[PDB]
């Protein structure tokens, strides 16, 4: 359960880039991408934890994730709402 | 059992008027439910502010109307206004 | 007692009126809700619902289907400039993206 | 020894990934990433499977939007290849 | 024909930090806009937390959580520390 | 009959408490507001107020003054990442901007 | 009376001065027009909301608060003119 | 004869405008532009002087922030001169 950022495989990164319309990827992208993804996750997860904690729970629910995302200018549709 | 509310039944009906021969997946329905709750909150939220700003305790068809104009862009906003204005005019006439 | 009648039918709406009247008094948005407030709103929610479903339905037909899936909703919303914006920050589960490829990436 | 030239396949993958809706990041890996981050706030925390998916879809959506802007920056710079800096510029303009 | 503002309280605070510093009417007007902006947000979030958890009452806890969601890093933290105390003390006061 | 006493004094605060309580219960934030909420909040608003004023006072001194003006508030905020972030989208009248010039533009 | 072409009221030096404050050293001749076409959209969006708020309140004269709400709606807050 | 070279003054002006706090756009011109725009939606449209100023500062702040990103785009493109396309990229990334 360490450096699981490496669990984000290179192809996984490239495929996202492709979906974004990226045709060629610099060899230094993989690491740079991770440094951004991680921050995104940190901000969203933490808010979800904050909401979870407020509610006195241990299990993070989809709703806690939705509130965390929501407030960042990102409503997510599909998990309730 | 506890019970949950949604607009699934109303969404089906609307679908029938636009596309009488089509259905909808459970996910698309879940999305439409997320959608309705989002729009509702925004309009009600903005309407809340208008009532507050203009020193009122009541939301009327106008606060709803103005909230619509502020939230919706271009013409889409207009049809919503036309239909609302009418629905009230009509409701009291129906 | 006089016969009770559903208000949605009365307003020429499919969306519930009494309920919206109610929901407008919750979250503490305003102490009071006027009689025409939920009627006006119910019409709006229904209208927008129809616009998305119609466009999504067209997408379903483009794909030779008999129903709407999350993808069709995404395509519909994005292709329609004004809905694209209304929901411009919305992430759709399994929406995918529009097939937009930059010309500079293509050969002759 | 038939081959398809550089860029033919890359465009093909772009087409496909734009079209499809499925998750591109492996799940067990992603799930663990979430937890590693989570444990830095709190040990013995749990997630619903739907919460993990909700995070993953938002996470991918974020990165894809980022890549779209990154791609534009590279194009602005007269280049097909995206470099770490193109990501950085896009982010900065966005207020990050 | 009467308004209310925080001008008097802001003035005092300036002295707690800078006893010899004065303030323009505009800087005060800006601080007033600031106070009202932060107030609305925290109250907004506290409302919501009560709403999400299906409740009618806002307590010091909702305020605390709201502070964290809105404020970043230490500002969120020092504010929580101070809020906690004021309540702890007010009760014992 | 106990003498009326400002809560701000009781809480050791400068910001009003009764007023905050008053504002919280209305504006339709909730049906009810607990006794400790206004107090917690008053402390928070006061804390943040102090942080800005403290830094602005320092900016005032950078400019060799004994007073705070809109500019000093701008400088105070933008040289502090956390306040800058909290107010990263705030336009301050006559606040101005920071004197940042890119190296690539220089000889 | 009706007004017109006050987009030119935003003079060239004015655009340059804004650009310079932003750290822009050198400005292409086409920027002036390009910039105006963007400023204009911004103004249109803010003014319109301010008017919309003004009309809701059934007033004719736009006040600072109407502008402030309009700007807040677009997410750019402004301090010192009310709040 | 004596004069400063191109770019010497530009840097100077950057310093100076960053430094000062006043308005860079003329007031009556701006005010009129506001009205010219306002007259599209409706007539009988009046403004308080404080409303016009509020609009002006927000408007300048907007353009200045836009120019900062524009300048970065020009730098990204390895240039000093900003062109309409550097503005356009910045806006696009923002999501305008």
């Amino acid at each position: 359960l360490r450096d699981n950022i490496q669990g984000i495989t290179k192809p996984a990164i490239r495929r996202l880039a492709r979906r974004g319309g990226v045709k060629r990827i610099s060899g230094l992208i993989y690491e740079e991408t991770r440094g951004v993804l991680k921050v995104f996750l940190e901000n969203v997860i933490r808010d979800a934890v904050t909401y979870t904690e407020h509610a006195k729970r241990k299990t993070v629910t989809a709703m806690d994730v939705v509130y965390a995302l929501k407030r960042q200018g990102r409503t997510l549709y599909g998990f309730g709402g | 059992r506890s019970r949950k509310e949604s607009y699934s039944v109303y969404v089906y009906k609307v679908l029938k008027q636009v596309h009488p021969d089509t259905g909808i997946s459970s996910k698309a329905m879940g999305i439409m439910n997320s959608f309705v709750n989002d729009i509702f909150e925004r309009i009600a939220g903005e309407a809340s502010r208008l009532a507050h700003y203009n020193k009122r305790s009541t939301i009327t068809s106008r606060e709803i109307q103005t909230a619509v104009r502020l939230l919706l862009p271009g013409e889409l906003a207009k049809h919503a206004v036309s239909e609302g204005t009418k629905a009230v005019t009509k409701y009291t006439s129906a | 007692r006089a016969k009770a009648k559903s208000r949605s039918s009365r307003a020429g709406l499919q969306f519930p009126v009494g309920r919206v009247h109610r929901l407008l008094r919750k979250g503490n948005y305003a102490e009071r809700v006027g009689a025409g407030a939920p009627v006006y709103m119910a019409a709006v929610l229904e209208y927008l619902t129809a616009e998305i479903l119609e466009l999504a339905g067209n997408a379903a037909r483009d794909n030779k289907k008999t129903r709407i899936i999350p993808r069709h909703l995404q395509l519909a919303i994005r292709n329609d400039e004004e809905l694209n914006k209304l929901l411009g920050k919305v992430t759709i589960a399994q929406g995918g993206v529009l097939p937009n490829i930059q010309a500079v990436l293509l050969p002759k | 020894p038939h081959r398809y030239r550089p860029g033919t396949v890359a465009l093909r993958e772009i087409r496909r990934y734009q079209k499809s809706t499925e998750l591109l990041i492996r799940k067990l890996p992603f799930q663990r990433l979430v937890r590693e981050i989570a444990q830095d706030f709190k040990t013995d925390l749990r997630f619903q499977s739907s919460a993990v998916m909700a995070l993953q879809e938002a996470s991918e959506a974020y990165l894809v939007g980022l890549f779209e802007d990154t791609n534009l920056a590279a194009i602005h710079a007269k280049r097909v290849t995206i470099m770490p800096k193109d990501i950085q510029l896009a982010r900065r303009i966005r207020g990050e």
